[PDB]
């Protein structure tokens, strides 16, 4: 699994609408390319992907 | 002969004057409030 280092949140814009009304971009530093899981450990937010 | 200065040459705010449908055009005075109703199709989704 591609390792991730220096993970950082930066919410571009948040609007607590009924649908997915908030976009956050994560800046990281990986070693290779691929796919792997994402999730919000807390409950106040629910990810689309 | 003695008409004097017409309004075409002393109208305030640079208002040009046309006669036939007597009117003052390009009067640069005041503010125009604008209320606009838009369909959501015009906007763009944040996710996009």
């Amino acid at each position: 699994a591609p390792t991730i280092i220096d993970l950082t949140c930066t919410v571009a814009t948040c609007t607590h609408s009924s649908d997915f009304g908030g976009v956050l971009t994560l800046t990281y530093k990986t070693n290779k390319n691929g796919d792997c899981s994402v999730h919000s450990h807390s409950n106040v937010a629910t990810l689309q992907e | 002969k003695e008409k004097g200065t017409a309004l075409n040459t002393k109208a305030p705010f640079g208002c040009q004057i046309k006669t036939n449908p007597v009117r003052a055009m390009n009067c640069a005075v005041g503010n125009i409030p604008v209320s606009m109703n838009l369909p959501d199709s015009a906007f763009t989704r944040i996710v996009e």
